[PDB]
């Protein structure tokens, strides 16, 4: 009977950087997707393992919605068997991946004329990212032999950077909010239902 | 199935930084994060590192966790008393369906007590034990560091060999070592000795108290 | 207060069967997955494997795949961890500990570390239980300077472990001194313990140590008279 806070997700006033990703469990609700359609045009809508016409016909164990924010150029990554940044260093998606990916440009809200700071992505690591794997780790990559000790310098990178937002960039580098809603199929009962059940 | 290979023991003195090593493989350091616990005597284990170099809330920052390869690292930098614990590592095996691998343990020892004499305290057997046809000698010994000594007991100055039971050091709550060592006796051995003696060497010198049978007492 | 409380001590003989509790509190329990570690005596830490408490899925170690079996249930936010045909070798604490990562996907699991600890359980896999025999260690007739005197409490010959020594009901607390048991040939255990007192006291203060041996569930009080 009670709707999924879908909205909650889409309507957060400041997202997650890619590199420490968010994630919320939908569960014990009515899923139905049209309130997310209140954030205007969508850069991306694209769904995989589903048909798209019965996202509102289905019943799953949970939902996963995980946020971030990414360049324009980048959302193509977030898609199954896609390489890249932000697919090997940031947020991977599996080949069997059952569900959606949903981005909107947020220039107007994640950028500044100085250069936003806070979203951050990772730019060296030393194996890709499994599947949903989530990487938090700070510490200096080192890219020869010799050790780091700790401190940024020749062949030792700070791992992670800033996109530096700005107003007047091109629309490949503006900042896109991205929530992908990945829907969870196990051996026990199905709390997440459409509306049409 | 797997082992992570850290160092048996480890020390250093207060205020140094010390590092606990962590050798794995590459189904499980090196293919994902390691994490670090420490564990006090008769506690639980308390999550220090995570996500190969993330500290909890409320970890101290002289701690820090390092991973490089199919290895990891520990380093608690102004070491305190309170650090002397055991330190484990563990991460993720993608070996199989995949597991948690522990490391082995590394005892850290904090170093730099002053060196305390053993004290010594001797019971004679219980009046209510020796008429159960049994007589036991305790001897205690508390308030000693560092935590090694060896016990010699002595009947009528005849150095007795079986009938004695003897613990391995623990630490006391004033970070000073304790043991105890119980000597076995048949009553008919308590009243054909005139005296026993219970000696405690440590760090070169000997403390030693002496019981004495005598009926009635 | 986030908190994982489990069952209290366990003794059980070889082959039978054990079941431990672990309840959550402080935090939804279906939202983390909860792990299962145990430890032998003087051993490092061992992994025994993990459920998923929002489905009850789990995923057992090689070596306990058949013997263990983990349930949950919501209802009262408990998970359970039974073993099946104990060996002296699973004579251990027993923790629960929680996985540190919300909103796993069982299908896509990481594990990242353990955040949350049980007290522990104890489970000791012994074949007989015997009571132990407490006599007591008189204060030495020669009065030593400052005026104190050490009355002692021997507990001997006991199996299998713990025993806890009071002194007084509890009233009695201070230079109590209860030392480690010794591991017999015989197999049994002793200890001693010991409390330094005012030997003025030795004439108006009644000592007595209660002595409780829980897997025998016996409980023995004994005076310690000063008698030479
Ligand atoms: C989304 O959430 C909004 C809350 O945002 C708050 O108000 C704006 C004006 C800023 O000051 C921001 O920093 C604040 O956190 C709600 O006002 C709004 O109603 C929500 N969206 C919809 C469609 O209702």
């Amino acid at each position: 009977t009670n709707l999924c806070p879908f909205h909650e997700v889409f309507n957060a006033t400041t997202f997650a950087s890619v590199y420490a990703w968010n994630r919320k469990r939908i569960s014990n609700c009515v899923a139905d997707y049209s309130v997310i359609y209140n954030f205007a045009p969508f850069f991306a809508f694209k769904c995989y393992g589903v048909s798209p016409t019965k996202l509102n016909d289905l019943c799953f164990t949970n939902v996963y919605a995980d946020s971030f924010v990414i360049r324009g150029n980048e959302v193509s990554q977030i898609a199954p068997g896609q390489t890249g940044n932000i697919a090997d260093y940031n947020y991977k998606l599996p080949d069997d991946f059952t569900g959606c990916v949903i981005a909107w440009n947020s220039n107007k809200l994640d950028s500044t004329p100085s250069g936003n700071y806070n979203y951050r992505y990772r730019l060296f690591r030393k194996s890709k990212l499994k599947p949903f794997e989530r990487d938090i780790s700070t510490e200096i990559y080192q890219a020869g032999n010799k050790p780091c000790n700790g401190v940024a310098g020749p062949n030792c990178y700070s791992p992670l950077q800033s996109y530096g937002f700005r107003p007047t960039y091109g629309v490949g580098h503006q900042p896109y909010r991205v929530v992908v809603l990945s829907f969870e199929l196990l051996h026990a009962p199905a709390t997440v239902c459409g509306p049409k059940k | 199935q797997s082992v992570l290979t850290q160092p048996p023991s480890a020390s250093g003195t207060p205020g140094q930084r010390v590092t606990i090593s962590c050798s794995g493989s590459s189904s499980n350091i090196g293919s994902n994060t390691v994490n670090w616990y420490q564990q006090l005597p008769g506690t639980a284990p308390k999550l220090l590192i995570y996500s190969n170099n993330q500290r909890p809330s409320g970890v101290p920052d002289r701690f820090s966790g390092s991973k490089s390869g199919t290895s990891a690292s520990l380093a608690i930098s102004g070491l305190q008393s309170e650090d002397e614990a055991d330190y484990y590592c563990a991460a993720w095996d993608d070996s199989l369906n995949g597991y948690v691998v522990f490391g082995g343990g590394t005892k850290l020892t904090v170093l730099g007590q002053p060196k305390a004499a053993p004290s010594v305290t001797l019971f004679p057997p219980s009046s209510e034990e020796l008429q159960a046809n049994k007589a036991t000698l305790v001897c205690l010994i508390s308030d000693f560091y560092p935590g090694a000594v060896t016990v010699a007991w002595k009947a009528d100055s005849s150095p007795v060999k079986a009938g004695v039971e003897t613990t391995t050091p623990s630490k006391q709550s004033n970070n000073k070592y304790a043991a105890s060592s119980y000597l076995s006796l048949t009553p008919e051995q308590w009243k054909s000795h005139r005296s026993y003696s219970c000696q405690v060497t440590h760090e070169g010198s000997t403390v030693e108290k002496t019981v004495a049978p005598t009926e009635c007492s | 207060q986030v908190q994982l409380v489990q069952s209290g001590a366990e003794v059980k003989k070889p082959g039978a069967s054990v079941k431990v509790s672990c309840k959550a509190s402080g935090y939804t329990f279906t939202d983390y997955f909860l792990h299962w570690v145990r430890q032998a005596p003087g051993q490092g830490l061992e992994w025994m494997g993990w459920i998923n408490p929002d489905s009850g899925g789990t995923n057992y170690a090689q070596r306990f795949q058949g013997r263990v079996t983990m349930t949950r249930d919501t209802s009262i936010s408990t998970a359970y961890m039974e073993v099946s045909r104990l060996r002296s070798d699973d004579t251990a604490v027993y923790y629960c500990a929680r996985d540190n990562e919300r909103y796993q996907m069982q299908n896509y699991y990481h594990y990242y570390g353990m955040d949350v600890w049980g007290q522990g359980t104890t489970v000791t896999v012994v074949s007989r239980r015997l009571p132990p025999s407490v006599f007591p260690l008189a204060p030495s007739s020669k009065s030593t300077s400052g005026g104190t005197a050490a009355l002692g409490c021997l507990v001997k010959d006991y199996f299998p472990e713990p025993v806890t020594v009071s002194w007084n009901s509890g009233a009695l607390t201070s230079g109590v001194h209860t030392f480690p048991a010794v591991l017999q040939s015989s197999g049994l255990y002793s200890l001693s313990s010991v409390v330094t007192v005012p030997s003025s006291s030795l004439g108006t203060q009644t000592y007595i140590c209660n002595v409780n041996h829980k897997p025998s569930n016996t409980k023995v009080d004994k005076k310690v008279e000063p008698k030479s």
